[PDB]
């Protein structure tokens, strides 16, 4: 039920990360999401071009609402909620 | 492939000074061509080696989380470009994972990529991957500075102008606290 | 026990999670699969989980708990859940 | 008095929580058990609980307090409750 | 007017508490005792009160304002509130 | 489109407050009067409006839009409404 | 172009002994006779970034590597001339920049300033040219640049503050919309 | 802990071995300047490793006041001279400690006292930095403390890698010095 | 407070406890150059502990101004000489002091003046620290008070430890300058 | 000459790219495609001194003057090239001189360091180069050359010495026999 | 010499008169942070006289080894005013020219320790070590240099923050020869 | 003079009594970071003492070339053992001559320093055998040699003066007999 999704330094441009290695294939599949793993880090994400806006609506049409948004350090962060 | 290579270095530096307008017979000549190759192969001496080899196991345990740094390491590189040296210092910062390595271990790493013809982003990025890689860290800072003789000797000229080159992985990208606390440190 | 607090640094997509305080139930400790701990120098003892906070929320759901509140704090992101 | 204010800072999991100002509800302030204090070059009163802020926050549920917000500003984390 | 936007710095226990810019209700104003001033180097007048927060929210929600969210920025403590 | 985000930096009570991207609503970019630009070395254009946050919000909620949450970011308050 | 350099350079020494005369001076001394010329040339030299392209300077030197880290070349030695006073202004530019998979050849940074500093300018105009100049011929994630200079106009007269300095800085990109980059920026340069 | 008495008993073992590797690396123990050599290089040796003989406690000596002393205390440049235990040859630099103390104050000198306690052993700069760091934390129970040793080790500098310049860098925060950036970076601040 | 009728009374028991230390140490009163040490060694202990003398409202002297200035002032490199209490040995460094005043500006001179108060005293770093910062608040009243006390420990170079290069410095943060880390790094990078 | 270095260019690329393919590099790669011709011409700029005569850079910038008082040029950039091993050798070189009756224009004694040290060199000869040909074109009371430089191949290899320095000195004329000039140039060298 | 029996016996002599010292200044020596203090303060002055309990034959040990400049430096040196009873810090710079004789590094620092760890004057303590090394070794000629901070300057009395004492005495060919003198100094900078 | 065949049959005995060592001071040889410890040490050992292994003869490498200058080589790096107490001593070696006609490669001037220092030594033997090594090679008019070192052993013990600086000098031929050819190398070396 619950989703993660972020944005780094501006709201309006991607990339936007939408999973981690537990994530939805079917989902992942379905944003048009290219999974990697940047230099250095122990996990991989999964990740768009599009900016948060477009994610976030996209997401609506598959049942999920914006519970909360966060900044922290440069990261934008949104929690959704299949409702 | 040293040994072998020696004749065809020499034969090309005496063909240089021939060249250049010079006299390679002259008395302050007559070895240059050895000289310069034995130079040459020894500036270059990181391609004969292999991290495994110069890590040497010297891979310890270290329980408790605490950033390591190793900083003014003495740098002499070759331009890929001109045939030059760049020269400088690295400073390298890192937080185990459990895993520590030798301190000596990490001027080494430096020697291996250093000691080649290359471009200062591409060395910086080699020390920062081969201790990723090594030792599975949290992360690894990697900072390179150096005077590029092409930029001083020739060319442009700007006689104090200096090349800062940095890599940061893991934690070192991801928390700005971390890399906060590296380059205080290194200064 | 309706208030929870947990939380996660640095990046959001990896673990570990903090689930708990000294004072925190200790079988929805145990049900998350939780180790306590107390980092050096800190006054007090800690509950944690290796997994993501995305499969802590889902498996909290299960739980009858639902999320409130999403903050950052320095490094760190935290969730604030209430079992309503 | 319909808003609280609490916060509490550097770590979620232990206290001190500030749970008032000078103007607060006193008979509330010594439900929680808190003391009234002024810190150093400080121009007001703040009263605080030893009680990491997940106490608190169940405690308050207890006096018909739910969290409306979360929020981390500098090193301190902020929850705003209403009496509802 | 529908949104209100309300916010203190450095310690929440005290005030001042910003509450209005230029274009903001002048009877919510006066009914809150906000003076207004511009900070020296502003382009903008800003309302303010010397009561802490909390004592605002209550005295806003007398008005039928309720809080929608709260958030940190900086060192600024804000309130997003609606009617 | 039924989500918005809209941002202002530095102090909430004056503008430029940002609306959109280049895949915002034009439409509702004319309606609020907002302009296009794409600030030097950035790979988007956005759309800003001199107005303070609380116009566009009370101009926003007049499209049908409502407040889903508010957060600060670096030196950046953020708004994420939605068309309900 | 060098010929409107060769067809120029009388007219400029023309000037040159002008002002020698206006000024009261002997052009006819032995100290003075190759003046106006050798003024005149020195004039030409000081603003020959008039007479080049970035595309010339460029010259195909952007390559590729996966590079997605901070590159600087510091400490660049920069003379330019105060458009207002006709005087030198000189001291150092540090250029920082975030690669989007094009990185420059190093020298060519110290090469763009060139362009810029060696003509009439004003310190902002000189430290904006060279940060929108990288940005255009990288299309990087960011730029920053800052100048640092004393302008002989206000040390040898006008003023006449002996230790004052003109720090210029152009932040684009990624430089200005993440302050942390700006700061690993800011702290590398010292 | 080592005591005089067992360093009166292991000096003439130390001397013997001492004068055995004078002998294997071709000198001859016999000449004018290495006849006492087997001898002060035993008791050098002894001195650089006194630290075996020390206790915390011992060290601290009942030098905790209490105070009402909530603001941060620093005791930087302490001179620190240590043997690296994989080459048995020095490495010298200084520590600089800071702490937040929690109702209980050491006593200033203390703080190089515990420098001396791990540093005159055979240590790794990491083993030597945690150390110090933990020996504040359980005898002063404190909000935090924060260590950072900086040294240069003379095996990466006369042999080895011979990077002349190189220098270590080691840190440890514990407590509130990690939790909080904040305090860290007064710290970081103050030290310079 | 103690009073120069005071100074006068004690100052032959001082000078007789300095003659006595003479003797104590195996040294001869009576050669020229002791001859008058009890009497100086007297009077510059009374010199040294001045500050007993003194109180916050007689070195204030009313000056504070109503000048509404609402930004950083800070007075630093202030030398300042003080007495252990532990060891009757100097320590002496720098003070460094900011503030944000609310309505009230201090005097200039009157931040090194206080420090002058409580440095002339048998003294802790720490609770010099802290009584120069709270002196401030009371005094003014202001948004908040900064001070940094940098300090080389006579006790810590001269025996002891005996670690030459060691510094102590203890650091008060007061009002907005605790509340507010921006207003403390400003403060901070200012004093550089 | 300029057309020596035209015809001499593609053997000097031949020569460098056979070192490439000889230490085990593949020349083919992108970053040494052009890599044999850009390092035959910057061989030929640190050579250019064997372009150049006395006689030329002088350029007859000779004055007469009753300037009988010393006159000093020190801090003088100089990149030179170890004819043992082709490696640079950087520093400064430091003149003073004791005018007769004529005084050398002051950027010409930082050109004669040019003649000379953009050749193949061993320290030793490249000062006492630059002393003769000040001394042989102004014929002056005295000369003083100091040149401190660090060699390359005492620091990047061989005894990898990172802090030696060569100085070397040499003192004509009065420069020698005066003591009390040569003590003067020393101290206002510093 | 000053032995250990006499700094037993002396040592309650010194804590009775820092007791009565803390009273005459008007503290309390019963406060918690003075308690300990009259013992502290006379151990602190036992050691920073110590060197009355040193003889230069002791120091000079297994020390001496059978013609060319020697220097040690930077020899950081704590003493005591003998007028004020205040410390006197800085740093002394030995040169000598052997005749035969060598000295042992180290011992030329304990012989600062000897003379530096008692009440002094500047111009005597420079003098004693000079003459020390001149009678251990026979050499051709010693130099030292002093350069000290004196606290009574400082913290008191003219309270000229900068000032600095610097003695100098040249013996045998330090004084008799100026070259000898000259490269000596240049030496020590 | 001690050979790779004399290290490698000496290395165990070096090894034992490294071990013993370690046991004598209270220590656990079987511990991980000390398992290794009485090899390591026995081979930093016998590499700080490799100058017994080494002749001028070898060092100098006929590198001996066919002047009138003052040639200077300064800060060498240095890093000895005191044979006292078996403790490093390090520091910088200043070598300056006036050649007759012979002139030394510069490197060897260093190499020079690394026979004597890699042995256990005291300061004074040091200076004195660089100087009489260099004196004998190349018969020049003269040779002085100034080191600087900090002794470990009495920073780290003993009297415990953390400033403490050791300076020795030996002025041979022209530099003793002559005080301006001493007074030159003196300036130039600072
Ligand atoms: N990013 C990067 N670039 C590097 C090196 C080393 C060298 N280079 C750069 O290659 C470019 C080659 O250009 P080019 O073909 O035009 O040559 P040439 O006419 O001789 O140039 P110039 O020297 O300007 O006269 C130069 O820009 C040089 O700086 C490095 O480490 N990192
Ligand atoms: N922002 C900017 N300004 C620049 C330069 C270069 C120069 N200038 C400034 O032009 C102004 C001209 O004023 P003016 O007409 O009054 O001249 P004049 O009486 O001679 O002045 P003064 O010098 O005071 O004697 C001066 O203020 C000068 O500083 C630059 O890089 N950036
Ligand atoms: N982390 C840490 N590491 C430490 C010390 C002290 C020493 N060491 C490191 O032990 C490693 C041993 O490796 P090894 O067996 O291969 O030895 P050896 O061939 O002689 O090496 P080298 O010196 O390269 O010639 C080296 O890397 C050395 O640096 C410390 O404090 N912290
Ligand atoms: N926090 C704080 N501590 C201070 C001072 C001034 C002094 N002190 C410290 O009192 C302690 C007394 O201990 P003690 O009884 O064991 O004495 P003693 O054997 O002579 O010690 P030592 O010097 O090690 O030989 C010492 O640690 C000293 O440093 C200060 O300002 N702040
Ligand atoms: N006087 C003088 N000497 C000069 C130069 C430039 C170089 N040289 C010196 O010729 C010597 C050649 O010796 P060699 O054959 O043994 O070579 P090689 O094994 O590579 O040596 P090394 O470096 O020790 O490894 C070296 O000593 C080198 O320093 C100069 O300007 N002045
Ligand atoms: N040559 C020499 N002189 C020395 C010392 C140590 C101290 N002194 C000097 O004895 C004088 C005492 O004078 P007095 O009686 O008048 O005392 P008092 O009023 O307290 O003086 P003051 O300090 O001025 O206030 C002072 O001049 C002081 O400097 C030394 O090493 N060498
Ligand atoms: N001239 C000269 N002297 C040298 C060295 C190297 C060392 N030494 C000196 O031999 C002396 C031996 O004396 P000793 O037996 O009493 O030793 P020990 O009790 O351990 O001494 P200490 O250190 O005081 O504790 C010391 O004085 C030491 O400094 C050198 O290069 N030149
Ligand atoms: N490391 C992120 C902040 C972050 C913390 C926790 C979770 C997610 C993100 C940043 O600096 O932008
Ligand atoms: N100390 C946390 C921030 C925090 C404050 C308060 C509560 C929880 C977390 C950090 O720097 O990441
Ligand atoms: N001063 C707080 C932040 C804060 C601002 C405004 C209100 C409340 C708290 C901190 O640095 O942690
Ligand atoms: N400038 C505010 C932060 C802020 C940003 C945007 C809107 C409002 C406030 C601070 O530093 O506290
Ligand atoms: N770059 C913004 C923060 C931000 C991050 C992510 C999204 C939006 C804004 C600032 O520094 O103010
Ligand atoms: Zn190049
Ligand atoms: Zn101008
Ligand atoms: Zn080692
Ligand atoms: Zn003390
Ligand atoms: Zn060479
Ligand atoms: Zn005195
Ligand atoms: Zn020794």
């Amino acid at each position: 039920p619950y989703l993660l999704i972020s944005t780094q330094i501006r709201m309006e441009v991607g990339p936007t990360m939408v999973g981690d290695e537990q994530s939805d294939p079917e989902l992942m599949q379905h944003l048009g999401a290219s999974k990697r793993r940047a230099l250095g880090n122990n996990f991989y994400e999964y990740y768009v071009d599009d900016p948060p806006r477009i994610v976030l609506d996209k997401l609506e049409r598959r049942g999920f609402r914006v519970l909360s948004m966060t900044g922290v350090g440069q990261t934008l962060v949104w929690c959704l909620h299949k409702e | 492939d040293n040994e072998l290579n020696l004749p065809n270095l020499a034969a090309a530096y005496s063909s240089i000074l021939s060249s250049l307008g010079e006299n390679p017979q002259r008395q302050g000549l007559l070895k240059t061509p050895w000289r310069a190759a034995s130079a040459m192969q020894f500036f270059t001496k990181g391609y004969q080696e292999t991290i495994s080899d110069v890590l040497n196991d010297a891979i310890f345990d270290e329980d408790h989380d605490e950033m390591v740094i190793v900083k003014d390491i003495d740098m002499f590189s070759m331009c890929e470009h001109h045939l030059v040296p760049f020269v400088g210092k690295v400073h390298i910062g890192y937080l185990p994972n459990k895993q520590v390595l030798g301190l000596s271990k990490l001027a080494r790493i430096v020697e291996i990529y250093s000691r080649r013809l290359q471009v200062q982003e591409r060395l910086t990025k080699q020390i920062a991957v081969a201790i990723t890689e090594a030792l599975r860290p949290a992360g690894v800072g990697v900072v390179v500075e150096a005077t590029h003789m092409c930029m001083v000797m020739r060319g442009v000229q700007k006689m104090n102008s200096k090349t800062v080159t940095s890599t940061m992985l893991g934690v070192f990208r991801e928390d700005p606290k971390t890399r906060e606390e590296f380059l205080t440190l290194i200064r």
